[PDB]
């Protein structure tokens, strides 16, 4: 069970860790965050009470160093940080857990809902789309654009996800025009599956990832690669029965966990609709449909 | 974007564009079969892809061989316009490529964008105009080279005959709209106000009668009426 420690709280903020979120006061004696699980990333999340603009927030693994919180007056935000001694590390945790100046992951043993949406999520991939490899842990904030957004500006703060481009020569092979752009089983499986992602596991990584962004920081673009990764799989006629399966279980915590206030401004749908309803995998997920249709029936 | 009322003249400019239409693409008889089922027998069609400046049409002839053993035919017919489109594109030299395709129906788009991926600077682009170029066989000369073909054909043609020589491309493409919505709305009453005169004849190099500055206003005035009456029938207006 590891710990992220904070220096102080110098001012108001609800804090998330993973779905958790506790509100905060100025000044509060604060110190952090206790008993996070071991085994899967997490994100730490801040919305100042006085800008209920910009959420922002930080990924990050315990197993990869010590990590610790600490406000900047001058930037104005929380920021993650290593601490590289070990043994001030762990006296600056022992004290405070001493003093019971930290909140407790609040995890409810039966409930697998942060591993269901971080299955395939790895720590090494969350560096890759988020570029700043002096750090081991990955700031995202609600305003950073994509890279494919960038393309339709400052390279150095942008989301690299994968690009999906449905009309591009790499999702249409020429002389299969027409039977790649209603199939695509062979941008899914030969140029995205095999070619980029190597395997399943880091194509959903990268999904899960960008539903996590688009939940926690209402990152718009994280919700256009969300939707485009889910729409792709569903658009394949020819997708292996593991992936389908795993998808349906993958889509479902996603949909469980969505605030229901969110639905209207982070579910497409249209996606959803062709998804569900029109598309070739209309038939192979049957816990999403069920979820959906019982908690967002007005979407579809 | 669109092209529309707005912005009309743009097709009388000097940047190549062409308009494609694929209404007579896929063309069917609907007969019962013995067993008093219903099954369709396709007859040839033809894409109708159009210079509005120069008059040029380019004819594609679609053979009914295309759609053997095929399924969903309406759905293939926007793919197969799209592939043949993309096909004159890429036979004109590089000069006579048009900067602009616009379709004259939404469905067109998405082949037409995805069979043009390697064509990035030509806008494809959709219209909110009415066009009639359905009633394109309509034109006798047209339907007889698509009706007889035995095998899939470009035939190039003239929509304008000789009339660049007198008026304009926006006062030729305005004659041309008027006689086709004319030919859509009653084509039995249009065909017999273009050859009701005997002495007025077609040119065996031309698609329309040779009339005169004058018998062109007579006549577009008897196809501004038979459009009007027509209306009134239609509606009870």
């Amino acid at each position: 069970m590891n710990t992220v420690p904070f220096t102080s709280a110098p001012i108001e903020v609800t804090i998330g860790i993973d779905q958790y979120s506790f509100n905060v006061k100025e000044n509060q004696p604060f110190h952090g965050i206790k008993d996070i699980p071991i085994g899967h990333v997490h994100v730490i999340h801040f919305q100042h009470a006085d800008n209920s603009s910009m959420r922002y927030g930080y990924w990050f693994d315990c197993r990869m160093g010590n990590f610790y919180i600490q406000y900047d007056p001058k930037d104005g935000l929380y920021k993650m940080m290593e601490e590289r001694d070990g043994a001030k590390f762990e006296n600056i945790v022992h004290n405070f857990k001493e003093r019971q100046m930290m909140v407790s992951y609040p995890k409810i043993d039966e409930d697998d809902t942060w591993y269901n949406l971080t299955e395939f999520v790895q720590m090494d991939k969350i560096r890759k789309i988020v570029r700043k490899d002096e750090n081991q842990f990955s700031y995202v904030d609600s305003s950073m654009t994509t890279v494919q957004e960038n393309e339709l500006s400052d390279p150095a703060h942008s989301l690299n996800y994968t690009v999906i481009n449905f009309k591009s020569r790499e999702a249409i092979r020429p002389g299969h025009e027409m039977e790649d752009f209603l199939d695509k089983s062979y941008y899914l499986n030969t140029v995205m599956l095999q070619g980029i992602f190597k395997n399943s596991s880091n194509y959903f990584g990268e999904l899960q990832f960008a539903f996590l962004n688009a939940m926690f920081f209402g990152n718009y673009g994280s919700s256009l690669q969300w939707h485009a990764m889910i729409e792709l799989i569903c658009s394949s006629a020819t997708v292996p029965k593991h992936m389908l399966d795993k998808l349906d279980e993958i889509l479902y915590y996603q949909i469980k966990t969505l605030p229901e206030q969110y639905s209207d401004i982070l579910l497409n749908e249209r996606v959803w609709n062709i998804c569900l309803y029109s598309s070739f995998q209309k038939n192979s997920l049957h816990n999403t449909e069920k979820i959906m249709e019982n908690k967002y029936p007005e979407l579809l | 974007g669109a092209m529309n009322s707005s912005n009309y003249a743009e097709l009388f400019n000097n940047d190549i564009k062409l308009f494609v239409d694929d209404t007579n693409v896929y063309r069917v008889t609907v007969h019962k079969t013995f067993e008093g089922n219903v099954a369709t027998k396709a007859i040839n069609g033809c894409i109708f892809t159009l210079n509005p400046k120069t008059g040029h049409l380019f004819l594609k002839i679609i053979h009914t061989s295309v759609w053997a053993g095929q399924k969903r035919l309406s759905q293939l017919a926007k793919w197969k316009t799209a592939e043949e489109v993309s096909a004159l594109v890429r036979s004109l030299p590089k000069e006579e490529q048009p900067k602009q395709i616009i379709v004259t129906r939404k469905a067109m788009l998405d082949p037409l964008e995805v069979h043009m991926l390697d064509f990035p600077n030509i806008a494809i682009r959709p219209t909110e105009l009415r066009l009639p170029f359905s009633a394109a066989m309509s034109i006798d000369k047209l339907s007889d080279v698509v009706m007889k073909a035995t095998e899939p054909q470009m035939v190039l043609f003239n929509i304008y005959d000789d009339w660049l020589d007198r008026i304009s491309s926006y006062t030729a493409f305005s004659r041309l709209t008027l006689l086709l919505r004319a030919l859509k709305t009653n084509e039995e009453s249009a065909k017999m106000i273009l050859l009701s005169d005997p002495t007025i004849t077609i040119k065996s190099y031309h698609l329309w009668p040779s009339f005169t500055d004058e018998q062109w206003i007579t006549i577009e005035s008897q196809m501004r009426d038979l459009i009007l009456t027509e209306y009134g029938r239609k509606y009870n207006v």
